C-alpha cells in the first residue's frame, strides 16, 4: 500500500529577472522558441426549459383534494405565469445570440480545407468529431421529444430509469430546444467558413476569402514575428500547430476544467428535476404521501385536515422551485451575453486585448456546440528559451542630429550574427532573429539624448 | 425612534423615514332603518356603520356607478368603494389621508428638520389633530417660530429658503432640492 | 373567418458563398449599395425607490395589536434598515453614472443644428420629440411628488384609481428620483452638444467643434469608404440618413423589442406595489383581515391569538418583499454599469469593436431619457448588392524585387472601369468604386511569392 | 450652536461652450495646464469561507435531541454539501485570478526604484506602506489560524470578545485563505516589477526593462503631448506626480468612497456570522433556548414536542443562511472576473478606452492587496486653463492641388508665438504648445475643399 501523506509547501515560480539599467542602452528579454497551445472554455447559454402542471403535481386526480385546491387556485396560476415568463426569456436569449452568430457571407467547406493544417473540426457531410466526443463523453440522460413516454410504457425495456418517465408521474413537461441540432450545426459551419475572410481591414463588409495558411501567416505578422522567419519555417509552423490540435483527443476527462464545467451543467438540470420528484414521497404530518391512502383510511372531518396539510407543503415546494429557476434563468442570460461578445472578438477577429483566451497573445479561435452552451477553443502562441540581449532606444546620424530613426514593431539590437556586417540589427518583437535595418523596418522620429550617435554605416537614411 | 431602531447613541447622517400620522377620526355616521342626529355628515373622516357594515372614511357625493338595490360597491380587493344610501344619493368612499413623515438628520452638527411628503402645507399646522406618537417638540423649539414651507418635494419645517447653489450637501431631498447644513 | 393553422419549417438563410482559390489571386465579395439603419436598446438603470412604514402596514393604529407588536419590534427595524440601504445604493448608482456622462466642454445647440441632417432629437427650448413620444406611448401610472394625496382626497375626481392613493392605505412611500427631469435633459443635451468634437485623436482633452456633416464624412473614411465617393454623393448620404431617422416614428409599438422592454420595466414597478396591497385583504386563519373586526367580534383570550396569526403572515410577506427588492436593486446597479460603458464607447466615440450596436460597423449613436433608464439609438451602415471581383494580394516591379506594395484600407482589383488605363485599380473596403493606384493609397512592403510581377505601368514606385 | 438647515438647489456646472462655425476654419479648445491626480477603486474578489457543524449548531450534545435529529439527518447533509460547494468555488476563483496576475518576467526591485518618482508603494524587504495603512485603518476583527481558541481559553485576556470564540459555541469554522499574505505580496511585487517593460509593442512576449521615467514620457507621447514639451519640463512632471502620490496619505477616511467600500466588505462578513450567533438565543415556542433546560423542566411526552419545535426553527435559520451565502459567493466570483480584466488592461498596459479609471485618459496604474479583494490606484491626467484658438482642417500648395497635408496627432493652428515666422503652427492634442510644421508632424492626404490654399512658405512638401 501507499503510506502517509506528505506535508509540502506550495511552490512559487519566480519570473525571470532582468536588470534595469541606466545610460543609453538596455537589456532586453526575447523568446527564441515557441509552441502553439490550446485552451478551452465552456460558456453556458441556456437552462433546460420546463413547465409544471401544478394541479397534477399537487394532487393526482382526487376529487376531495380538488375541492380543497379551489381555495388555493391562484397559487397554481402564479406558478404557471412565472415558469412561462422564464421560458420566453430563454428562447429570446437563444435567438439574439444566433442573430449575431450568422455571417452574411462564407466559404464552402470541403474535406482538405485548411491545406497543411489537419482540422478534425471539419464536418462529415453532420456535427463534428469534436462535438461527437463531447456529447458521448458527458453522461447525458436520454432526451425526450423522440417517442419518450412510449419507452416508459410496457412497449420498451424493463431497465428504463429515465426522468422522462418521472415526467408523467410528477406532471413535468420538459420542453424542446428552440433550434434543432442540424440548424445549430449550420450556424457553426457558417462560422468556420468565415475564418480567413476577416483579415485585411473591416471584415464587417467585404469578405476576403483568402488561403487559410496565408491568413495564419498574416496573423503572425500581426504579433511582431518578421515575415522572413515565417517564409522559411512554414512546415515547422504546420507541424507545431497540428501537434497542438492532436492534444484535444486527451482533453475530455474531468481533469480538464472546461470539460468538468460541461458535466456539471448537465448535472444541475437533472438535480432540479430530481428534487421535485423526491418531494412527492414526503409527508407533512400526513399519514401517507398518497392522497388516495388517506382518503381510504380516514373519515371526512379528519381526512380533509390531513389532505390540506399535504397540499400546503407541496405548494411550498413548488414556490421554492420556481424561485430557484428564475435565478438560474437570469444567470444563463447574462452568461449568453458574454458568449456573444467572445464570438465577435475572438472568433471573428484576432484579439489584441489579452485577458480573454489562453495567454499567448491570440491567433484563430473556434466554436463548437456543447450541452446547454458553446465550447470555445483558443489557439495561443507560447514562448520558450528566452535570452537577454543588448538593445538601443534608437539610432541617429552623428553628422546630422535631425536624421533619427526608431524601430517599428521590433527592436534595435547589437549584432551577434555572422551574416550581418553592421553594428546594429533589427529583430521582431515576438521572435529572436536578426535582420538588416532597412526603411521597411523603421520610422523617422525627433532626436532624443538616449539615441546612439552612428558615425558611418546607416542605410535608412543613407545620409 | 431612530436611535432605538439602530440601537445607538450616534446615528449616521441621512434622510430617514419614520412613523406616519394616522388621521384621527371624527364623530360617527350611522344608517340602519329597522340614534337620531347624525345619519349623514358630508365629508370629513368618520367612523361609520351601514346596516352592520363598519369601517371609517370620507364620504363624497358623486355620480352613480354600481347597481342600486345592492347598495355596497366594491373594488377587486374587496374594499368599499361606495354606497347607495336611503336618501337616494351615491356616496364615494375614499378612506382617510395619512401623512408620511421623514426626518433629516445631520450627525456632525447634531441638528434636524422634517418633511411631510407631497401632502402640501395647506394641511399642515404647528400642532396636529392627526396623531402617531408622543411629540415633535424637539423640532418646534425653532420650528414653531416659522410657517411651514412649500417645496417641490413637499411640505417642510425648519428648512429656510436660502436660494443657494451647492454641488452636494450629502443630504439630498430628491428632485433638485438639497438640505444644506 | 380565417381557417386552420399551417405547419411550417423555420427558414435558414444561407450566407453568400465565395469560392476559396489557390494561386496568386482570389475572389473578393464587396458591397455596391448601402442603407443606413437604426437599432435601439433600452438599458435600465434604476428601481423605483420605496419605503415602508412597517408598523402601519402590519397594523392600522390598534392598541391591542401594538402591544403584541412590541414582541416583534426588531423585525420592523430590520425591514427599515434593509430598505434604506437599497435606496442609498440606487441614488449612488445614479450619481456615478452622471459623473461620467458630463462633458467638460460642448457646442451650443440651435434649431438648424446638423445642417442637411434633420435631427428631431433637438430640444424645443425641454426634453425632445422622441422623449415625449416615449413617455406618452408607455402606459405610465400618474406620478406622485406633485400634490398626490390631495388627488385621492375628496378635492379631486371620483375616477382616481392610483397606487398613490394605495400608499396611505398600506403605509408605502414612493420616494422622489434624485435628479429632476430638467437636470436630466441638461445632461442629455450636453451629450448631444459633444458629438463631432471628439474626432481627430484624443477627445478626452481637446474639443474640436467641427461641422457635423464633415464629422460624418470623417467617420465614413474610418470604415474604409474612399473620400472620392464621399465627395460626390453628399446629398445622397443626407437623404438616406434622414430616411433612417424617419423610421423612428413607427418604432413605439410592442413589436419593437426595445420599446417592449421599457413597458415591462414600468409594469414590474407597479407589480411589486400591487402585491403588497393585495395581501392586506388576506387572512391567515383570521376571521377577518381587519384587526378592528376581530377586536369587535372576539373576547380578549381569543382575540389576541387571532391577531397574532394575522401579524405573523403580514410580517412574512414584508420579509419576502424586501428580499425581492434587494435582488432587483442589485441587478439595476449592474445594468447601470453597462450603460456607463456604452456612453463612453458608442456615444462619445466611434466604435471599432462590432458586437455592441446594430451590426453595420458603427457610426454616431444617441441617448435619450427613458422610464427608469436610458434609451439608445445606434446608426449603422448596412451593405447591399454584393458583387464578386478578382483581386491580388499585392504588386511588385518585375525588374526589381524590392519594389513591392500593398493596398492600405482597401484592395487591389482587376480593372473593369473605362476611365482607368491600367491593369489594376484600387477600391475601398466598404464600398466598390475603382480608383487609380497612387502613393496615398498604398504602403511599401517586403516581397512575397504571391505578389504580381508588373512589367510596365506602376506609378508608386514609378521605378 | 448651529441654527436652522438651509434649503438649496443642486448646482449644475455648465460645460465650456465653443461656437461651431461654418467655412474653412474652426474654433478649438485646448488645455494649457494640467495636474496629475489619483482615483481609486476596490474590487472584492472573495467571501470569508466558513463551514458549519450543522448538528452541533442545532443541538449541543444532548441525546434526546440526537434521537429526534436522526429524522432530519438529510437536512444537515444538504447544508454541508451546499457550503462545501461554495467554498470550492471561492478557492478556484482565487487561483484563476492569480494565474493571470503572474508575469513570466520582471525587474528586480530596490529602494530608489523609479528615480525622480518617490514611490511609497515599494516593498520594505513585506507588504507596503499603503497596504499597512489600509489594513490598520479598517476596523478588522482579530483573525484566527494563529492560536485562536487558546485566546478564548482561560490562558488569555478577560476582555476578548471575538467571533473566534463564538465559533466553538455555534459550531462555526472559519476556514483559512488559500494564498498566504507573503505569497500575495510576491505576486503584487511581481506586478510592480513588470511596469515599464510592457511598452514598445507586444508586451506578451518580449520584456523591455527600460527606465521608468522614460516609460512615463513615452506614455505621455501616447496621449498627444509633444516630446519638445516633455523634454523641457521633466522636473515639473516629477513634482506634480509626487504631489498626486502625497495626496494618498489623506485617502483612508470614510469620505473616500473606495475606502468606505472596503470597510463595508469587512462588516458584511462579520454580520453574517453574528446573525447565526444571535439566533442561538431565540425560542420558537420553547420554554428556553437551551435544550438542557427543557430536558430538566419537562416530562418526556412534553419535552420532545418542545425540543422538536426548537429544532425546526434552528434548521430553518441554517437554510436561510446557506441561501444567503450562495448568492454572495456568486457575486464575488463575477466581481473577481472584473478584477482580472482590469489587471490585464489598466495595470499591464496603457488604456485608450476611457470609462475605466479616473477620467483623464490613462497613464500607469497600481494594485495593492486589500481585505477580501484588490485595491486599485489609477493615475490620470487632468486638464486646466483651456483657451480657444483658430485652427484649420489641413493645408495645401496653392500652385499644386495634389500637395496636401493633414496634422498627425495634433492640430494646425494660427500662429501666436514670436519664435515662429509662419502663418501656421503645429500643436499637440493634449497640450498647447506651438511648434514648426515639419515632415515628422504630418501626413500626406487627398485634397479637400476646406483645406487652406498656401501661397508661399510650406516646408512639408517644400514644393
Amino acid at each position: 500500500v501507499p503510506g502517509e501523506m506528505r506535508l509540502a509547501s506550495i511552490a512559487f515560480n519566480h519570473p525571470i529577472q532582468v536588470d534595469q539599467l541606466n545610460s543609453s542602452y538596455f537589456k532586453l528579454s526575447i523568446p527564441t522558441n515557441f509552441s502553439f497551445g490550446v485552451t478551452q472554455e465552456y460558456i453556458q447559454t441556456t437552462i433546460q426549459k420546463v413547465t409544471v402542471d401544478c394541479k397534477q403535481y399537487v394532487c393526482n386526480g382526487f376529487q376531495k383534494c380538488e375541492q380543497l385546491l379551489r381555495e388555493y387556485g391562484q397559487f397554481c396560476s402564479k406558478i404557471n405565469q412565472a415558469l412561462h415568463g422564464a421560458n420566453l426569456r430563454q428562447d429570446d436569449s437563444v435567438r439574439n445570440l444566433f442573430a449575431s452568430v450568422k455571417s452574411s457571407q462564407s466559404s464552402p467547406i470541403i474535406p482538405g480545407f485548411g491545406g497543411d493544417f489537419n482540422l478534425t473540426l471539419l464536418e462529415p457531410v453532420a456535427r463534428s468529431a469534436i462535438e461527437d466526443l463531447l456529447f458521448d463523453k458527458v453522461t447525458i440522460a436520454d432526451p425526450g421529444y423522440m417517442q419518450g413516454y412510449d419507452d416508459c410504457m410496457q412497449q420498451g425495456p424493463a431497465s428504463a430509469r429515465d426522468l422522462i418517465c418521472a415526467q408523467y408521474v410528477a406532471g413535468y413537461k420538459v420542453l424542446p430546444p428552440l433550434m434543432d441540432v442540424n440548424m445549430e450545426a449550420a450556424y457553426t459551419s457558417s462560422l468556420l467558413g468565415s475564418i480567413a475572410g476577416v483579415g485585411w481591414t473591416a471584415g464587417l463588409s467585404s469578405f476576403a476569402a483568402i488561403p487559410f495558411a496565408q491568413s495564419i501567416f498574416y496573423r503572425l505578422n500581426g504579433v511582431g514575428i518578421t515575415q522572413q522567419v515565417l517564409s522559411e519555417n512554414q512546415k515547422l509552423i504546420a507541424n507545431k500547430f497540428n501537434q497542438a490540435l492532436g492534444a484535444m483527443q486527451t482533453g475530455f476527462t474531468t481533469t480538464n476544467e472546461a470539460f468538468h464545467k460541461v458535466q456539471d451543467a448537465v448535472n444541475n438540470n437533472a438535480q432540479a428535476l430530481s428534487k421535485l420528484a423526491s418531494e412527492l414521497s414526503n409527508t407533512f404530518g400526513a399519514i401517507s404521501a398518497s392522497i388516495g391512502d388517506i382518503i381510504q383510511r380516514l373519515d371526512p372531518p379528519e381526512q380533509d385536515a390531513q389532505i390540506d396539510r399535504l397540499i400546503n407543503g407541496r405548494l411550498t415546494t413548488l414556490n421554492a422551485f420556481v424561485a430557484q429557476q428564475l435565478v438560474r434563468s437570469e444567470s444563463a442570460a447574462l452568461s449568453a451575453q458574454l458568449a456573444k461578445d467572445k464570438v465577435n472578438e475572438c472568433v471573428k477577429a484576432q484579439s489584441k486585448r489579452s485577458g480573454f483566451c489562453g495567454q499567448g497573445t491570440h491567433i484563430v479561435s473556434f466554436v463548437v456546440n456543447a450541452p446547454n452552451g458553446l465550447y470555445f477553443m483558443h489557439v495561443g502562441y507560447y514562448p520558450s528559451n528566452h535570452i537577454e540581449v543588448v538593445s538601443a532606444y534608437g539610432l541617429c546620424d552623428a553628422a546630422n542630429p535631425t536624421n533619427c530613426i526608431a524601430p517599428v514593431n521590433g527592436y534595435f539590437i547589437k549584432t551577434n550574427n555572422t551574416r550581418i556586417v553592421d553594428e546594429w540589427s533589427y529583430t521582431g518583437s515576438s521572435f529572436y532573429a536578426p535582420e538588416p535595418i532597412t526603411s521597411l523596418n523603421t520610422k523617422y522620429v525627433a532626436p532624443q539624448v538616449t539615441y546612439q550617435n552612428i558615425s558611418t554605416n546607416l542605410p535608412p537614411p543613407l545620409l | 425612534q431612530l436611535h432605538c431602531s439602530y440601537e445607538s447613541f450616534d446615528v449616521e447622517s441621512g434622510v430617514y423615514s419614520v412613523s406616519s400620522f394616522e388621521a384621527k377620526p371624527s364623530g360617527s355616521v350611522v344608517e340602519q332603518a329597522e340614534d337620531t342626529k347624525i345619519a349623514s355628515q358630508l365629508g370629513n373622516c368618520v367612523e361609520y356603520s351601514l346596516y352592520g357594515v363598519s369601517g371609517r372614511g370620507v364620504f363624497q357625493n358623486c355620480t352613480a356607478v354600481g347597481v342600486r338595490q345592492q347598495r355596497f360597491v366594491y373594488d377587486a380587493y374587496q374594499n368599499l368603494v361606495g354606497y347607495y344610501s336611503d336618501d337616494g344619493n351615491y356616496y364615494c368612499l375614499r378612506a382617510c389621508v395619512s401623512v408620511p413623515v421623514s426626518v433629516i438628520y445631520d450627525k456632525e452638527t447634531k441638528t434636524h428638520a422634517t418633511l411631510f411628503g407631497s401632502v402640501a402645507c395647506e394641511h399642515i399646522s404647528s400642532t396636529m389633530s392627526q396623531y402617531s406618537r408622543s411629540t415633535r417638540s424637539m423640532l418646534k423649539r425653532r420650528d414653531s417660530t416659522y410657517g411651514p414651507l412649500q417645496t417641490p418635494v413637499g411640505c417642510v419645517l425648519g428648512l429656510v429658503n436660502s436660494s443657494l447653489f451647492v454641488e452636494d450637501c450629502k443630504l439630498p431631498l430628491g428632485q433638485s432640492l438639497c438640505a444644506l447644513p
